[PDB]
Formats: structure tokens, C-alpha cells, sequence
């Protein structure tokens, strides 16, 4: 799979397929060295970070910010959420074609998950995500009166990947309880109605998840029923 | 105990060129790793993303397309 739609999609069935029929501790002095050396606390400046550090801190098993209570993991998990929020105005701004842009992409995927598997301690920085990035679809959908029209960002910049994002939340069973605490599944459901925009009923069709019952299949039964013919056709 | 950071460099450059190939060597050397507290940052960064996946295109690679693809 070139893409990264496809990739989570292929991905997500070999797991399920796995799933239906049935590695080192680093307490707190490794890990300590690999934030260390990781270079996010040291400056703020951004694309100077260690990125394949930043996803070994991520990828790493048993450290999920429920187990290690350390200021400084809060300190770079707090960085890394002001870098990949789309009002910080950061990673929305990079555009396609970009040197390292797939590896952006994947880091934050594994970060929004890593947000996650803390389901008791990462709430603050998760809704904080998921609020942003659902108040910038409804500023670039049209469900404002400012402008209506910002299908030149979308297009051409990593701001069209944070679909990806709600997509790898929309795997686990707690991402769908997450994604509905706040409007998300109803923010789809008013984006389906509309006419001026085909591209982004392509980009939530291609990036939720149908595993299992609930809204998610909603929302595809609403635009295969009632949506812009070509919409209709991709679905 | 003094050729442990060229064996861990050239291991790290070995296992760059292999993908899933060498998954089932990894409880073999994590003995060894574990037993003398031996810690290398790059082959953390390679069996993370070995055992963890990171992409799918990325693993099980030819390295000569590699090398040939970042040539350019
Ligand atoms: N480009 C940036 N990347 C990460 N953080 C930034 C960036 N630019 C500004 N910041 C600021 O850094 C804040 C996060 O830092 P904290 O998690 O509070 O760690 P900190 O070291 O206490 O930060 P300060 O500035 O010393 S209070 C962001 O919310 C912004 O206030």
C-alpha cells in the first residue's frame, strides 16, 4: 500500500483476522534517556526534533503515561499535542510533497493512540485534540459564516490527514465512546448534506472504521442513500 | 566488554537491511542484551519498529532499492 488510508485499512483486517483466533521494561532510566536525547524538551523549535526517537518513545510497550508519573513525559506529551493542533496553526501548515511527511503522519497516528492507552489519565489532552480538530472541520466544512471556502488548504497541505487520526481512534472499542463524547459522528452526519465538497465526504469515507455496530455504519448508509451523485458513486 | 558499541553499530546496520527477517532472532540477542545491560539507541529505534509496526511498504524492503531511492 503507498497510502496511508489503505495501509490502516489492510492493517486493521490483518489484525482483526489475528485477533479472532488466538520486548524490554525500561522502568524509568531508559526511557529517561530517550527523552533526553529525543530533543523535544531541550528547544521548541520544531522540525529539528529526533523523529525516530519521538516514535520509539511512543512504540514502546509498557510506557503509556499511566504507569510512569513523571513531570517531563507530561512536559512532552504537552509539546507534541501544541505541535499537532490544528489552531497552533504547526503541522497544518506543512504542505504535500514535504521531505519527511509520512513520517509526521505515522508519529501522530501512533501518538493519538498512544493518548489512549491511558484511558484513565489521558482524557485532558486527548479531548483537547479531538475538540480541535472537530472545530476546525466545521470551520472549513462551511458551518460558519466567515468564509465557507477552504478548499485550497486542504488540498494541498497535511491538514487533510487529520481524518487519518480520527480513524485510527475509530479502531478501538474505547475510541468510538471518546469520538462521541464529543460531536463528531453528528459533525459527519450534517458534512454528508451538503454540495459544494466532494472531497472531504471522500477523505470520511475512506478513514472510519465498519468492524463493528454503531454510528460508524450510520453515516455510510447516509451518504450511499442521500448524497451528491459522484459522492454516491465513490461510496 | 570493549567491542560492545562496534558489534551493536554493525549489528544496527545489519538489521536496518533485514525487515521481518529478523524477528525471530530477537529473544535470542535480548538475552544477551539483558544479561550485561547492553543499550543501544538505534537498534531500540530499529526492533521497535520491527516488532511494533510502522508501516507496511517499509517493511520486508531490498536494500539496494533503498539505497538507490535516497541516491537520488
Ligand atoms: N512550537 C512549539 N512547540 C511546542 N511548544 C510550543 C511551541 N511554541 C510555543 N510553545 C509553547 O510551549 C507550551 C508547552 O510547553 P509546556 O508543556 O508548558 O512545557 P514548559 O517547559 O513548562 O513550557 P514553558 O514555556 O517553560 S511554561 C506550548 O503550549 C506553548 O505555550
Amino acid at each position: 500500500p503507498y497510502s496511508l488510508h489503505l495501509d490502516h485499512i489492510i492493517q486493521k483486517a490483518i489484525a482483526t483476522h489475528q485477533k479472532r483466533d488466538q520486548i524490554l521494561k525500561d522502568t524509568e532510566e531508559a526511557l529517561l534517556i530517550n527523552l533526553r536525547d529525543s530533543q523535544v524538551l531541550q528547544h521548541k523549535e520544531n522540525l529539528e526534533w529526533n523523529w525516530n526517537l519521538i516514535g520509539t518513545i511512543l512504540k514502546w510497550p509498557n510506557v503509556n503515561l499511566r504507569n510512569y508519573k513523571d513531570e517531563q513525559l507530561h512536559r512532552f506529551v504537552r509539546r507534541l499535542l501544541y505541535f499537532y493542533k490544528p489552531s497552533s496553526k504547526l503541522y497544518a501548515n506543512l504542505d504535500l510533497d514535504f521531505a519527511k511527511a509520512k513520517q509526521l503522519t505515522v508519529v501522530g497516528c501512533q501518538f493519538t493512540e498512544f493518548l489512549l492507552e491511558s484511558e484513565e489519565d489521558g482524557q485532558g489532552y486527548l479531548e483537547d485534540l479531538v475538540k480541535d480538530i472537530v472545530q476546525w472541520l466545521n470551520a472549513s466544512s462551511g458551518m460558519k459564516p466567515e468564509r465557507s471556502l477552504q478548499n485550497n488548504g486542504l488540498l494541498t497541505t497535511l491538514s487533510q490527514h487529520y481524518f487519518l487520526f480520527i480513524g485510527t481512534l475509530s479502531c478501538h472499542p474505547h475510541g468510538v465512546k471518546m469520538l462521541e463524547k464529543c460531536s463528531v459522528f453528528q459533525c459527519l452526519l450534517n458534512l454528508c448534506s451538503l454540495k459544494n465538497q466532494d472531497h472531504l465526504l471522500k477523505l470520511t469515507v475512506s478513514s472510519l472504521d465498519y468492524s463493528r455496530d454503531g454510528l460508524a455504519r450510520v453515516i455510510l448508509s447516509k451518504i450511499l442513500t442521500a448524497a451528491t451523485d459522484a459522492c454516491r458513486l465513490y461510496a | 566488554p570493549e567491542l560492545r558499541s562496534t558489534a551493536m553499530d554493525t549489528l544496527s546496520s545489519l538489521v536496518f537491511q533485514l525487515g521481518k527477517k529478523y524477528q525471530i532472532f530477537i529473544p535470542m540477542v535480548n538475552k544477551v542484551l539483558v544479561r550485561h545491560r547492553i543499550n543501544h539507541q538505534r537498534y531500540d529505534v530499529l526492533i521497535c519498529r520491527i516488532v511494533k509496526g510502522y508501516t507496511l511498504a517499509d517493511e520486508e524492503e531490498d536494500p539496494l532499492i533503498y539505497q538507490h531511492r535516497m541516491l537520488r
